[PDB]
């Protein structure tokens, strides 16, 4: 293909580029001369520019350093295009994020988002004001954080609609934002708003961590309201994204995983495949991984001990603490119906001393289960006693031929009646 | 620029600014224990300042309003409304700020 940008801006941008490491009073004039030599624009006077900001950095020279880089983001509006003139601002901003001065970095940001207003660099700038709310919430900072969701909510209001249709990632991450802060101040009703509001029109190109953060945010009230099956796919789908992208919420998703798979009953495991060697022998995952396992083999006495000898971190999230009394029932619910599915009428002290529990719990779970039709049997409180319907005489013919008997000779009867 | 949210059901001093956007307690006002102060805060002579009233058990009413101030997160006395000119006043009643004309008017005749 080929194409001849340039010799000599090239040339003298990488003698300075060796001299940077000589002393910088010298690199930063031969830097300033690179963008002498062109005059009009940049282009590698662009990264010139970028270079004099470092080094003046290097030797705190701020006021020149700010009037380069209001000349810079006047250049990424410019010939060059705003593609690598945003990987060039990240670095200049990680660069001066390197010292203290808060103020500094305040107007060197303020100057940037003024920049990016004037220069409509929309992506861009939904991108600089999302990393701003980011590192808001990561100071737990509101007062500004709402004033940047509302510029961007109006940002995204089609006039009419609040929301656009490819500005399906602007309300993601503004969701995203939301997420945190209201996981924050725990509103639930809040949650499910932006919740429903993010499902429906959210629908575009995600980062792999806000929608983790998203479907992390959607298993909770999913699993606050009841539901396990929603509940349980929102916890993969977040930590699937955990896994491809790594952030430490990945524990923290897959512990929530784990107790959600384990209340849809029916059997199943969240340990099975992902908690492998890496995983299931991870020291904070080891105690869920037993959890489960246990839940298999359906051995409610090991269960109770690993709950009893971890209680530090099994019940300490609230949540968990909140779902260990259903999770008991469930899994003695399911100890007892596979106890006393192979045979009939058994005492119910012998089901208590197995179960570990008391009498009263056990008449309980009893009833429970018989109302649920779960149990073809039913019970004798009088002698402390469960007597289960065998019904191995597997008939009930004679009742469809007594009702074929009944209803076919009343119909003669009739017809007889009415024939004469 | 400031919004002053006073009083609720109480003394609660919570301070807002639209620059801001914030909420921020100042102080408390200074009270007598035992009683139900009836908070009204307005505009004065381009300076914040309050009118209160408390009322205790077997007690009579007290008029009086303080000056506050910004920096200082206190309301200086400035003056007591005394009783011999203005007498009860209720519950439901309300305050605004306005300019008026004396003569127009008349005064509310009164026993001291």
């Amino acid at each position: 293909s080929n194409s001849e940008p340039n010799v000599d801006l090239e040339n003298q941008y990488y003698n300075s580029k060796a001299l940077k490491e000589d002393d910088p009073k010298a690199a930063l004039s031969s830097f300033q001369k690179v963008l002498e030599l062109e005059g009009e624009k940049g282009e590698w006077g662009f990264k010139a520019l970028k270079q004099m900001i470092k080094i003046n950095f290097k030797l705190t020279n701020f006021p020149e350093m700010m009037n380069r880089y209001k000349q810079l983001l006047t250049y990424i509006r410019s010939a060059v295009t705003r593609n690598y003139s945003e990987k060039s601002i990240n670095s200049i901003l990680d660069y001066i994020s390197t010292s203290k001065q808060m103020d500094l970095l305040q107007e060197f940001y303020e100057t940037t988002l003024e920049a990016l207003k004037d220069a409509k660099n929309d992506r861009l700038w939904f991108k600089t004001n999302t990393k701003l709310g980011k590192l808001y919430l990561e100071r737990e900072e509101y007062g500004k954080l709402q004033k940047i969701l509302r510029q961007l909510h109006q940002s995204c209001q089609t006039d009419d609609g609040e929301d656009d249709l490819k500005k399906g990632t602007q309300l993601l991450e503004i969701y995203a934002l939301e997420i945190q802060m209201y996981t924050a101040q725990k509103n639930n009703k809040k949650l499910k708003a932006l919740y429903e509001q993010s499902l429906h029109i959210k629908s575009a190109i995600p980062h792999p961590l806000i929608m983790g953060v998203i479907r992390e945010c959607g298993g909770k009230m999913h699993l606050r309201e009841g539901e396990f099956e929603k509940a349980h796919t929102d916890f993969f789908e977040a930590f699937k994204n955990y896994d491809e992208s790594g952030s430490p919420r990945r524990t923290t998703c897959l512990k929530y995983l784990v107790l959600a798979n384990m209340l849809m009953k029916s059997g199943i495991n969240p340990f099975d495949s992902q908690e492998a060697k890496p995983y299931k022998n991870d020291p904070e995952i080891l105690a869920m991984t037993n959890l489960v396992s246990a839940y298999q083999n359906n051995d409610i006495t090991e269960f109770e001990k690993i709950l009893k000898t971890n209680h530090s971190n099994i019940m300490d999230d609230p949540f968990i603490r909140e779902h260990i009394e259903e999770l008991l029932r469930n899994i003695r619910t399911q100890v007892l119906i596979k106890l006393i599915k192979p045979y009939t009428r058994i005492h119910i002290p012998f089901i208590s001393k197995e179960l570990n529990i008391d009498v009263a719990d056990v008449e309980s779970l009893l009833v429970q289960c018989i109302l649920d039709n779960t149990i073809h049997g039913r019970i004798d409180q009088v002698n402390q006693l469960l007597e289960l319907d065998h019904q191995k005489r597997g008939g009930a013919r004679y009742t469809a031929l007594d009702k074929w008997t009944n209803q076919l000779n009343s119909l003669n009867q009739a017809v007889v009646s009415k024939l004469a | 620029d400031k919004i002053f949210y006073i009083g609720g059901l109480s003394v609660t001093v919570e301070i807002y600014d639209v620059n801001k956007n914030e909420w921020k307690m100042a102080a408390n006002i200074p009270a007598k224990r035992y009683s139900d102060p009836c908070v009204r805060a307005v505009v004065i002579s381009n300076s914040l300042c309050v009118f209160m009233r408390e009322t205790h058990l077997n007690e009579r009413a007290k008029y009086v309003t303080y000056q506050y101030d910004l920096e200082l997160d206190r309301w200086s006395l400035r003056q007591h409304i005394s009783e011999r000119v203005l007498w009860d006043l209720g519950r439901d009643f309300r305050c605004t700020v306005g300019k008026l004309y004396p003569s127009c008017l008349e005064e509310s005749p009164w026993k001291p």
